[PDB]
RNA sequence: AUGAUGUCAUACUUAUCCUGUCCCUUUUUUUUCC
């Protein structure tokens, strides 16, 4: 198989001929670890990645040399990104040598506007007026001019959308629906686009019109085909003025038509995802679950190789936005078609030697797979780790940070099992724990944090006792990311059965209530919750009267949200441990605290009452 | 859009919220609670601890199957925790 | 009594860690056993060995002391026989002996 | 339904349906101690050899397909 | 309940204005010429008050008169 | 061939028009004639969607089992102005039915179809179960014969009917009790 | 909300109602129809 | 709980006030409502209050009518339905259709709640189901079929199967339709009938439909045959008929022909 | 004597609905000073 190494030089030469893309090559070679298993499937997938034409040529020649050696013992798409980055280097470079307003060319001019329009000169002279216009925008604005009106007695054409009804058009949407306005009728495809304005009935109108329209377009899917639809939709779902509802509804029609169309969507897949991937990152939750759903339906609807070969060029894209949302995309498609099918792609990506941004993306993909799949990662956990491990030592920083973070997400979905799979990862991490300043440090603390519950109370005894020091020292950083991490950490480390009470009581609690309990935290949401939880667990170990006894005095504090916080904390605490531990005086302060806080209620909520 | 996950049935007890509390899952009925619900920790984990099998709120009780689904033996299939698609 | 439903063949580890139950075809399940805090027996959640279109002649526990448990499953595949109109796969098809390995840490059952 | 073996459909062939009911009959024979013992009585063999011949006939029965 | 009164009142009004319309063994109204079923007699009556129902009576008129 | 296919079956009558187009007639021939199995309903190849209201408009609304009729609830159930309805709320009277709990503990205990070889299809009601040899009561009354119907005296002379050749009617070749004088 | 397109059923029922009750009682005729008022019934007649 | 402290007149007024609480847009309201209506049904006794239920105009759809139906059920439980049925069965006579299908539902929920006790009343309901299952309009076949279902689960094992076979006759033609609610209804129906009657009779209705030339019949009878197949696959063995062996294949299972 | 095409219209179904819900979108050129 060393002739699969020199043979990797051969394949690199041939595929490089048919330049420089590392990914497809490592995808090709990625079938070697199964060796003697590899089969015709490698022709299918690669069929989409390069030209399906050369596909039969390369895969065929590969099986010949492979079987022989054993016995004796889209391109345009990527071509565009290269030119895009090269122009970026040209312009960026020029300023050093030295936006949307950059002058344009007639082919670029023919690129924007749709079919059926003519360019006009009226004169050569009026054109010379347009050329002097720049000079005369300064010159003739500094000259005599004015307007006036005379009193004289006085046809008025216009168009709404008439036929029978045609529910109303917003003043902007005309640009899209103008073709419907003209009343020319009854004389092929132009009549399918014309009748496809039933979209307008879905967008605006009465709810019944939306319903009936929606069905009518569902049953016409197979008829009209995906091309005309998406051609007439994606502009709308791309509209700058788009509503909330209208968005959601167009999402619905995209789903319902994608329950039917299967082989048809292959050309449009990317052309879909570009609009849809912004749904994954959103403030609305229901928008996110919808988005994940429709990308699931799309990826499963299309083919694996369709998705893969589609989505490569977005990995190295300059903007990180598309890289990120693209990572969540791979998460969704991987939930669709399963981890093992998509593994060799990834495992090829994280070893890409071109540039770091790729590896950063792929690692983020590992993470978002960890979040999405969650508990179900379990079988392939080992292979995944074996992928990610090589980034922890990389020279670039990001890759290290996001890497260890992805380990965190894994272990958190790995809740206790598979400890030895993380095994080889540890020894570097602990070492890094020493030497790091800034965010990466905190990230490591996140990872190690989720790890510790998965270790043995003996090994984790030592290792834990080591983590406690840095954990102490790092309470004081102003970083809120920091405080989140170290907070949840304190939960897991100090919520360990193998930790001694008195040590926490002395070393931890005083700084804990000092720095962590403040009015910066409580006003925030996540910090609020997580703080509640951590405090609850510390109570779960050191006991009740301590924690409560220290936080009672704050029931009487001015602000609400803070009072709400300590109130729900007391609630959960006395919920678990029981009130038996509480002494007398502190109980007087309790009841008085609870009445007092209850007597001033700015909002209506259960927390005070259930409390 | 809404369908069962049907992962293998474990020993974890089902948890229903306020809303779904009385419903037998499959028959949608309140009649004759008899046997008990089991779903996999793959479906029930973490933020899903004591989560509703349906809406996603905290479970205040445990779902009981009807006698109807009992004799038809449907309670023995994959874990009936509904997943949105 | 079913074709795909377990209970047919039954095996267990010498150390009693995990008991493996199996049907004749398609379904081989595993229950892991550990005594509680009081040393009273508690049973885990199931696992899945599922392998499509595979007949199981017999299943026998295997001895590995304090290891990831092993299981000896006699198997055969008829998928070769159904797609072979000639009848060659009726002969020239040998029953595959496979050892599954339970893995506690990874908590699944891999071939 | 699909992942439940024995599932039929409109295109189901004779051969597949009957080989199904065959194999299911054989799993019943492996299942019921008595009926098995009846077989051992009638044609004289061990319980073992009976079950063995059956397990041989699991994949074949009716022979090759069409 | 007010809704119940309308159902009663729109049956009687379609009884007054009313020889073809009837009520089946269920409650629905039917035109015995056209064999159509009507949700409400008035709604049914309009079909009964329509120009198609008219024709099919004439066609059956001729078809009997021959 | 639909011809020769009819030689391979014990009851080839089971083979029908579209049967010759079957993907596996060489079996379906052997199934459809299985001992106790029942035929497929006939409403398909009729495009009428299984029913119309022609014969269904002459049916009675319903009629109770005699066990429920003797009880006496039928007469109890049978009208009201609106203000009497709001008076029926303000006034209200109790115990209009006043059933006998002894009686409705009696009837369904003390006092209280088809076999498998039958299945219903669209238009079938009375006919199969008026036949040559079987008539209704009243028409007996118009005929006025005390307990053969007398034109089966002339079914002696002129011969057995062409229309129902299989015929037997009492006393001639059919060696009769109550109404039914021929089978 | 009440406003909308006129229906053959509403229109025929309007014929019968106008025949029975007479021209000057509109509120009585609007009572039988749904989703229509007395003014609309009168102006729809005339 | 107490229920004695208050005189009956007050109660029946409470009833006539409770009747329109069923316009609630919330499900829990109707919940408590129906259960209460059962309680006061115990406080008074059946006939009057079930008559007051049968007063209902049916005027709107769900949102709700069928809640009144549920009240008819629970009322029929609270004191023996052994009393109540004749009134209802008589009230199917009324020519108004939606209340006819209403009382059909009342039978459905009725058997669902009574369970075992239906070992008697099956007979009483049998001919009426005949009249209902014989189709005036689809909802009759549907709801009546649901009744056959819950009856079929309830009576299981007590030896009444005969009349259930008779009703299965009239059930059987409804197999064909594209309406989702009636087809899924019929599915539930034939499933309950599967467990009650036993598979053998089912399969004897499902044989010929498997291989029939048409696509429709095969689609459906194979759907049914699957429903019969998944459950009780163990008990089907005996009932597969004798199928002769062709050239390349031996279709006779000779094991069953070994004779001592 | 019920085929197809129509955005006419009305009934009807599903103990469906109407109160649940915010929790891992936190994404940037590493950068908090005895
Ligand atoms: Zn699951
Ligand atoms: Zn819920
Ligand atoms: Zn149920
Ligand atoms: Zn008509």
């Amino acid at each position: 198989a060393e002739k699969a190494k020199a043979g990797e030089l051969k394949v690199v030469n041939g595929a490089a001929a048919s330049d420089q893309t590392p990914g497809a090559t490592p995808k090709k070679l990625s079938s070697w670890d199964q060796a003697e298993t590899p089969g015709h499937t490698p022709s299918l997938r690669w069929d989409e990645t390069p030209g399906r034409a050369k596909g039969s040529e390369t895969p065929g020649a590969t099986p010949g040399s492979k079987i022989w050696d054993p016995t004796p013992s889209a391109e345009t798409p990527r071509t565009d990104r290269g030119g895009d980055s090269i122009g970026e280097t040209p312009t960026p470079g020029a300023s050093k040598r030295k936006e949307r307003n950059r002058p344009l060319s007639d082919e670029e001019l023919d690129a924007m506007f749709p079919e059926g329009y003519k360019v006009l000169p009226p004169p050569a002279g009026y054109v010379p007026i347009r050329t002097p216009a720049r000079k005369l925008t300064a010159t003739p604005t500094p000259l005599g001019g004015m307007t006036g009106f005379h009193m004289q007695t006085e046809m008025k054409s216009v168009n709404d959308q008439p036929s029978g009804n045609l529910p109303f058009l917003k003043p902007d949407d005309i640009q899209y629906f103008d073709k419907l306005l003209v009343d020319v009728d009854e004389s092929e495809e132009q009549k399918e686009r014309k009748i496809m304005k039933l979209l307008l009935k879905i967008k605006n109108g009465t709810p019944p019109m939306r319903k009936a329209a929606l069905r009518q377009i569902t049953d016409k899917a197979r008829e009209f085909g995906a091309g005309p639809l998406f051609n007439q939709i994606l502009p709308l779902l791309m509209s700058p003025t788009l509503e909330d509802q209208e968005r959601h509804l167009l999402v619905k029609v995209i789903d319902r038509i994608l329950y039917k169309l299967d082989d048809l969507v292959r050309p449009y897949v990317h052309k879909i995802l570009v609009v849809i991937e912004p749904l994954l990152i959103d403030e609305d939750y229901y928008a996110r679950v919808e988005g994940r759903e429709i990308i699931s339906n799309l990826a499963k609807a299309a083919g694996l190789a369709t998705m893969i070969s589609t989505m490569r060029p977005d990995i190295d894209n300059m903007d990180e936005y598309v890289r990120n949302t693209t990572a969540r995309a791979f998460a969704v498609v991987a939930s669709a078609l399963g981890i093992p099918s998509l593994l060799p792609f990834l495992k090829a990506v994280c070893k890409s030697k071109k540039s770091w941004q790729a590896r950063h993306t792929g690692i983020k993909i590992v993470q978002q797979i960890a979040i999405l799949m969650g508990c179900a990662i379990l079988p392939h956990l080992r292979s995944l780790v074996e992928i990610i491990e090589h980034g922890l030592v990389d020279e670039q920083q990001k890759v290290r940070t996001i890497s260890a973070l992805a380990i965190a997400a894994l272990a958190e979905a790995a809740t206790p099992y598979g400890i030895e799979s993380f095994d080889s990862v540890l020894k570097p991490l602990w070492k890094g724990i020493r030497q790091h300043r800034g965010k990466g440090l905190a990230a490591f603390l996140k990872a190690i944090g989720y790890l510790i519950p998965l270790m043995d109370a003996e090994y984790a005894n030592y290792y834990t006792r080591e983590v406690m020091l840095i954990l102490i020292r790092e309470f004081q950083s102003p970083d809120e990311e920091m405080k989140k991490i170290v907070l949840k950490v304190v939960k897991q480390c100090c919520g360990t059965d193998g930790v001694e009470a008195n040590y926490i009581k002395t070393e931890i609690l005083p700084p804990f209530f000092k720095h962590f309990w403040q009015h910066r935290m409580a006003l925030d949401r996540r910090n609020y919750r997580q703080l509640v939880d951590t405090t609850v667990e510390l109570a779960n170990k050191v006991g009740a009267a301590e924690i409560i006894s220290r936080i009672v005095d704050d029931l009487k504090d001015e602000a609400e949200q803070y009072r709400k916080m300590v109130m729900e904390t007391i609630e959960k605490i006395m919920g678990n441990l029981g009130a038996a531990d509480i002494d007398h005086k502190l109980e007087e302060q309790l009841i008085d605290g609870i009445l007092y806080a209850f007597q001033e209620q700015t909002t209506e909520d259960s927390v005070m009452l259930n409390g | 859009d809404l369908i069962f996950c049907r992962k293998q049935a474990g020993v974890a007890i089902g948890r229903l919220c306020e809303k779904c509390d009385g419903k037998c899952v499959i028959c949608d009925s309140y009649v004759r609670p008899c046997t008990l619900v089991r779903i996999c920790d793959e479906c029930n984990y973490g933020s899903y601890q004591g989560r509703c099998v349906i809406c996603g709120g905290p479970g205040v009780s445990d779902a009981y199957y009807c006698k109807e689904c009992t004799i038809q033996e449907k309670d023995r299939d994959g874990c009936p925790k509904i997943v949105n698609l | 009594c079913r074709r795909i439903v377990p209970g047919q063949f039954l095996a267990v580890d010498p150390k009693g860690r995990a008991v493996m139950i199996s049907a004749i075809e398609k379904q081989k399940l595993v229950y892991i056993l550990n005594r509680d805090a009081a040393a009273r027996l508690t049973i885990s959640s199931p696992l899945e060995a599922h392998k499509a279109n595979t007949l199981v002649y017999h299943v026998v526990g295997v001895d590995v002391g304090f290891e990831n448990p092993m299981f000896a499953c006699l198997e055969m595949d008829y998928e070769e026989a159904d797609n072979d109109p000639t009848g060659e796969a009726a002969a020239n098809t040998q029953q595959t002996l496979t050892f599954y390995e339970l893995d506690l840490g990874l908590n699944h059952v891999v071939r | 339904q699909s992942k439940y073996i024995g599932t039929g459909h409109a295109d189901t062939t004779k051969w597949e349906w009957l080989v199904n009911q065959h194999r299911d009959s054989y799993c019943s024979y492996m299942g019921h101690f008595d009926l098995l013992n009846y077989f051992a009585i009638a044609e004289n063999e061990s319980k073992a050899r009976v079950r063995f011949n059956l397990m041989e006939k699991m994949l074949q029965p009716c022979g090759p397909p069409a | 309940s007010s809704s119940e009164s309308n159902r009663d009142r729109r049956e009687r009004l379609r009884q007054l204005a009313l020889p073809y319309f009837m009520k089946n063994h269920l409650g629905s109204y039917e035109c015995k010429l056209c064999l159509t079923l009507h949700n409400n007699e008035g709604s049914y009556l309009a079909h009964t008050q329509g120009k198609k129902h008219q024709t099919n009576l004439a066609r059956r008129a001729a078809k009997e008169a021959k | 061939t639909v011809a020769e296919l009819k030689q391979l079956v014990a009851r080839p009558d089971v083979v029908e028009m579209h049967d010759v187009t079957a993907q596996d007639p060489k079996l379906l021939v052997h199934l459809k004639a299985t001992r106790n199995s029942v035929p497929v309903p006939r409403h398909w190849c009729f495009k009428r969607k299984y029913l119309q209201g022609k014969r269904g408009i002459e049916k009675p609304p319903f009629e109770l089992p005699d066990f429920i009729k003797r009880t006496g609830i039928q007469e109890m159930r049978e009208q009201k102005t609106m203000k009497s309805k709001m008076r029926e709320k303000v006034r209200p009277k109790m115990g209009k039915i006043d059933i006998d709990y002894q009686k409705l503990h009696d009837a369904f205990f003390k006092w209280q179809l088809t076999i498998h070889g039958d299945l219903y299809y669209e238009g079938k009601e009375f006919e199969t179960r008026k036949k040559p040899g079987d008539l209704s009561d009243e028409l007996r009354i118009s005929l006025g014969m005390p307990v053969p119907p007398p034109w089966l005296i002339a079914m002696q002379r002129y011969g057995p009917p062409p229309s129902y050749p299989n015929l037997k009617i009492p006393g001639l070749n059919s060696p009769l009790y109550g109404d039914v004088f021929g089978t | 909300i009440k406003g909308g397109v006129w229906r053959n059923t509403e229109d025929e029922i309007l014929k019968a109602a106008v025949m029975k009750y007479g021209k000057n009682q509109w509120s009585r005729i609007a009572s039988l129809l749904h989703r229509k008022s007395a003014k609309q019934c009168k102006a729809r007649w005339y | 709980r107490g229920a004695e402290y208050v005189s009956a007149r007050e109660w029946m007024r409470i009833c006539f006030e409770l009747l329109e609480l069923l316009k609630a847009h919330k499900k829990a309201i109707r919940r408590a409502t129906v259960n209460t209506f059962g309680y006061i049904a115990k406080a008074i006794g059946p006939h009057d209050v079930l008559a007051t239920l049968l007063n209902n105009l049916k005027v709107q759809e769900r949102q709700n009518r069928v809640c009144t139906t549920v009240a008819i059920a629970i009322v029929a439980e609270t004191c023996s339905p052994f009393t109540v049925l004749p009134a209802l069965m008589n009230e199917y006579r009324v020519p108004e259709l939606n209340v006819q299908n209403g009382v059909l539902k009342s039978l459905s929920f009725l058997f669902e709640y009574i369970g075992e006790m239906g070992k008697d009343y099956i007979y009483a309901v049998t001919p009426l189901l005949e009249d209902a299952l014989m189709d005036r309009d689809l909802v009759h076949r549907q709801t009546a079929s649901a009744v056959v279902q819950h009856m079929s689960l309830g009576v299981y094992g007590f030896g009444c199967e005969d009349s259930l076979n008779h009703l299965l006759n009239y059930v059987w033609p409804n197999v064909f339709e594209t309406s989702p609610h009636v087809i899924q209804a019929v599915m539930g129906a034939l499933e309950g009938l599967r467990v009650a009657i036993g598979p053998c009779r089912m399969l004897q209705y499902c044989l010929q439909g498997l291989f029939h030339p048409a696509r429709k019949v095969r689609d459906v009878y194979w759907k049914i045959y699957n429903s019969i197949y998944i459950g009780s696959q163990d008990a089907l063995i005996a009932h597969y008929p004798r199928i002769y062996n062709d050239d390349k294949n031996t279709y006779i299972r000779y094991e069953l022909d070994y004779i001592l």
